[PDB]
């Protein structure tokens, strides 16, 4: 799992 | 706006290392800073990326696989960069305050990692490349791999990479500039990016084994550990292929 970078793709800014 | 003008307004503001220069240095205390330091830059390069015009329109599956792929290259050009713009000379400058001068490259086993990056800095000295053209092979680098099996919105990312590709194009245009010159310069600055995957390969190989040896106790920010054992996997089963412009 990428459970750090997928947060900050979908996160919004 | 222009295309080029959007990449300049989205570059991020430089980061400091947090480094103590009053305590002495250390390889490990330089490399273990550095590591750190990488982990905020690559947060930084994540909400950089997504202001790039057409990267939100990939899937996000494929966002992730060029951040993933691309961040050694990332962080070692825009290093080249920082290094270029604040001296003439042989120095690396990670962050303002944390420069690797002749001194600190003296250190045990300093230079031989630091030689692959400065060649970066080097290239950017010897061909004059500018703010423009820089802009326009750094978002190229961000698009310079892919999976084996490509990407599932293979197809945009072509027209986007093509689309930069041009952007670097009218950059070197604006030099002033003559027709052979030209493709001359295209060549020239199109070899850099190739040869940014060599660079790559030599910087990982370090990354690599100071990750998986934990004897070495040498750390590495969540941010980092995660993309490092993402792509471990991905180059022991040969899933990379590296773009070039040149065959
Ligand atoms: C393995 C790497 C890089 C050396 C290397 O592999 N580069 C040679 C290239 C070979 N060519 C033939 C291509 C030329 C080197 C560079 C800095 C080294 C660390 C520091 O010293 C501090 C510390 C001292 C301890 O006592 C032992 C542990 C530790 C953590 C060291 C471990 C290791 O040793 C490191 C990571
Ligand atoms: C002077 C020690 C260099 C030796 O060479 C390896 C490659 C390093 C990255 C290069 C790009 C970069 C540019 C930056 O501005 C901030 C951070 C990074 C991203 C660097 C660091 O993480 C450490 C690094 C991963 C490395 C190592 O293996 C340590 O374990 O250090």
């Amino acid at each position: 799992e990428n459970a750090l970078l997928r947060y900050l793709l979908d996160k919004d800014d | 706006p222009t295309l080029v003008s959007l990449l300049e307004v989205i570059e991020p503001e430089v980061l400091y290392a947090g480094y103590d220069s009053s305590v002495p240095d250390s390889t490990w205390r330089i490399m273990t800073t550095l590591n750190m330091l990488g982990g905020r830059q690559m947060i930084a390069a994540v909400k950089w990326a997504k202001a790039i015009p057409g990267f939100r329109n990939l899937h996000l599956d494929d966002q992730m696989t060029l951040l993933q792929y691309s961040w050694m290259s990332l962080m070692a050009f825009a290093l080249g960069w920082r290094s270029y713009r604040q001296s003439s000379a042989n120095l690396l400058c990670f962050a303002p305050d944390l420069i690797i001068n002749e001194q600190r490259m003296t250190l045990p086993d300093m230079y031989d990692q630091c030689k692959h990056m400065l060649y970066v800095s080097s290239e950017l000295h010897r061909l004059q490349v500018s703010y423009e053209e820089y802009l326009c092979m750094k978002t190229l680098l961000l698009l310079s791999s892919v999976p084996k099996d490509g990407l599932k919105s293979q197809e945009l990312f072509d027209e986007i990479r093509m689309t930069y590709i041009k952007e670097l194009g009218k950059a070197i245009v604006k030099r002033e500039g003559n027709s052979s010159q030209n493709w001359q310069r295209f060549y020239q600055l199109t070899k850099l990016l190739d040869s940014m995957h060599e660079v790559v390969e030599n910087l990982l190989n370090y990354c690599f084994q100071t990750f998986l040896d934990k004897t070495m106790s040498i750390e590495f920010p969540e941010m980092l550990a995660e993309i490092i054992t993402n792509q471990i996997p991905k180059y022991s089963n040969g899933n990379i292929k590296k773009l070039l412009f040149h065959q």
